[PDB]
This record gives C-alpha cells, sequence and structure tokens, in this order.
C-alpha cells in the first residue's frame, strides 16, 4: 500500500518544463 | 481470541513536498526534495471536507516546534476539489486534490523553492489487540490512543499518549462520502485526533 | 501451492547524492543531503551495461515531473567501468562504479552543493504469489506488474499498472557477466521496466 502512494496519488509520466 | 480487533477508519493528510531545483544551462537538476505529511485540522476536517467535500490549498500545522504554513504553488488559498484517486487492485476508496507535482519556472543559474501541498484523503482499516490501548492502520502508522477513547460513558478512562486539544468527538456525525456525494442517513458518533503527521477519523 | 513464485531478476539504478556543506571558520556541516535512486534507461542497460560493462557518469530521469540532470561530481558525461562491490556474507552478486562520496572544496562562509552519482546493478531473487499479477524484489521494492507480461503469445492480457512505454521486451538477448567478463550462449527473451526509482530486467 505505501509503495503504491506514487501510483495511486500522483503523475508518473508526466513531465512539466519551461 | 487472537483476531485483532478490525475496525474502518478514515485519514486525512496534506502532502507537502517542497523541491529545490538548479538550472543550469542546458539542464536541471533536483538539488533537494523535502516531503512532509501536514495533518489536517478538525475545521478542515468538519466544514470543509465533510461538509463540502475540499480541503484547502495551505497546509498549516507544527512540525519541530514551528508553525509552518504551506502554501500550493506558492498561490494564494483556494477551496479544491476532492476527486478520486487512479485505480489499483486491492486498495481501499482514496482521493485526493492534486496529481501533478509543482516546480519552478527555469531561470538560469539560480536556485528555486517550489511548494506543493496535495491534500489527500483515504479510508484505512485499523487494527487493535488487547489490551486494545493503542491501533494501528493499513498505512503502518501507529496511533498511540484507545480505540474506544471518548468523553462519553467513562470512555475518558481508556489510554492515550496525546494531549488534550489533539482529540475531538463529534456527536450526531453524517459521514459524507465524497465518491457519490451522498449523506449518511445515521447519525454517527465521530472521533478525531490530530496525529503530528496526519488527521485519524473513526 | 503456498510458496510464492520465485525467479531471478536484475537491477539498475543509480543512487544519485547531492549533499549542502557549511564551511564554517574551523569546521565543516552538512545542511542537508538528498539521496534518491535514478533508474537506468534501456538505452544505457543495452548499449553500455550489457554491451560494453559501463554506466554513464550523468542520471537523466523524471522526478515530480521535472527532467532532472545529475552529473557525477559536476563533470561531464563518461564512461564508468562496473567493478564487483565490497564482499557480505549470505548477499548476491552487485557491482557498483563509484564508492567514494564527492562533496565540494572548502571555501569559507559559503553554501556549496556536491552530487554523486554511483551507477549501481544488482542480482536479486523476485518473488511472486497468485494471481501473480505482481512481484517483489530482494531489496524490498514492489513491482506491479506479471512477471510473464510480454508482447508474445498472448502475454500482453497480463496486469500492468506503468504505461507502454516504461516496458520493453528484447529477443536474443545475450546477457554479459560483468565479474567473468562472458556472454552467454543461449539467447533469452528479457524483459525490461523503467520504474519510477529503479530498473528490473528478468
Amino acid at each position: 500500500r505505501n509503495q503504491l502512494h506514487d501510483l495511486r496519488f500522483a503523475d508518473i509520466d508526466t513531465v512539466i518544463h519551461a | 481470541n487472537i483476531a485483532p480487533y478490525k475496525f474502518k477508519a478514515t485519514m486525512y493528510y496534506k502532502d507537502v513536498t517542497v523541491s529545490q531545483v538548479w538550472f543550469g544551462h542546458r539542464y536541471s537538476q533536483f538539488m533537494g526534495i523535502f516531503e512532509d505529511r501536514a495533518p489536517v485540522p478538525f475545521e478542515e476536517v468538519i466544514d470543509k471536507i465533510n461538509a463540502k467535500g475540499v480541503c484547502r490549498s495551505t497546509a498549516k500545522y507544527v512540525r519541530n516546534n514551528l508553525e509552518t504554513t504551506a502554501f500550493h504553488r506558492d498561490d494564494h488559498e483556494t477551496d479544491m476539489e476532492l476527486k478520486p484517486a487512479n485505480a489499483a487492485t486491492r486498495t481501499s476508496r482514496g482521493w485526493h486534490t492534486t496529481d501533478l507535482k509543482y516546480n519552478p519556472s527555469r531561470v538560469e543559474a539560480f536556485h528555486r523553492y517550489g511548494t506543493t501541498v496535495n491534500c489527500i484523503v483515504e479510508e484505512v482499516d485499523a487494527r487493535s489487540v488487547y489490551p486494545y490501548d493503542e491501533f494501528v492502520l493499513a498505512t503502518g502508522d501507529f496511533v498511540y490512543m484507545s480505540p474506544f477513547y471518548g468523553y462519553r460513558e467513562g470512555s475518558h478512562t481508556e489510554h492515550t499518549s496525546y494531549a488534550a486539544d489533539r482529540f475531538k468527538q463529534v456527536d450526531g456525525f453524517y459521514a459524507r462520502d465524497l465518491t457519490t456525494k451522498a449523506r449518511a442517513t445515521a447519525p454517527t458518533t465521530r472521533n478525531l485526533l490530530t496525529t503530528p503527521k496526519f488527521t485519524v477519523a473513526w
């Protein structure tokens, strides 16, 4: 459950840059 | 009886994440990331999450004896709507307000700090064993308070390790179902505890 | 059958470590250390580690939605030869490129940041249980992908939680033995997955 936090509550592939 | 006492509980916390980024001539690098689970106060859990299904875009809490205040994207306070989390096999229901982590804009040869506050609420299965003076959560976090602690009918005699101001009991509490946007027809006695890293309600 | 499905797997990751040091009048202190496990891309695992037994001296990966690039000792990209790790009782084979952690030179009343990138490759024993939709590694890291996932003979129907671009399958893969500098005489269907914190090959 703890390791699923990133995959459950966050985007893993989206990249933001400027 | 060897089976631990199992009961349903709901966790409330904000994933405060402030990262330091170094912008080079042709690359970007993380000079440091600080992740912290900020608890949600009773006022927000009742008047904002349960009452309207929204979380404040700021995290105000005490950490290392300091009143720290984190702002999402360094913007002013705003009510963020809670949405369901990404699907995961064999996992309880969970909701969050933010998905993309925020970082500062790119400025050459300069360090910048970008704060991210993502309100998170989850339904976890709590477990306890004799003498039932404390219980754990599905996330592995320990709660040093008896599950039956309260102000009614002698419940005040139960074990407790947190201060009096860190616990709150609400009578006639109508749980708001964030997914189906519904209100329970049964008034329930809801207990609330603000741990140093999260807020649990059962 | 209660015994979990056990199979051999190889992990690939770089221990990105950037530390902040404060140089006083007569002492040095660590104002902050940020440790992160950067995954190794498929191109480097195939064309550099397996093909030549070397790792790039830079770690390019995505973290908190940002394309971070870490350079070992802030130097230009260079091919680092992999060497065996220090001996340890009851431990599988492992190799690394760097041993000494790097810190900035001493300059008075000034903060400095020193980045360290140590490519690490290890052979870990993977375990899985029914329905075999995911597996764990000897390091305790979970991999949310079926061990039998693939593009051949209906393997695409297996469970997977990562994006399509995060998985790669190579046919006729000749594993390069970094210790005895040998090439296996048996082609295998090597699978590769780039997790957010490491790259596993089985």
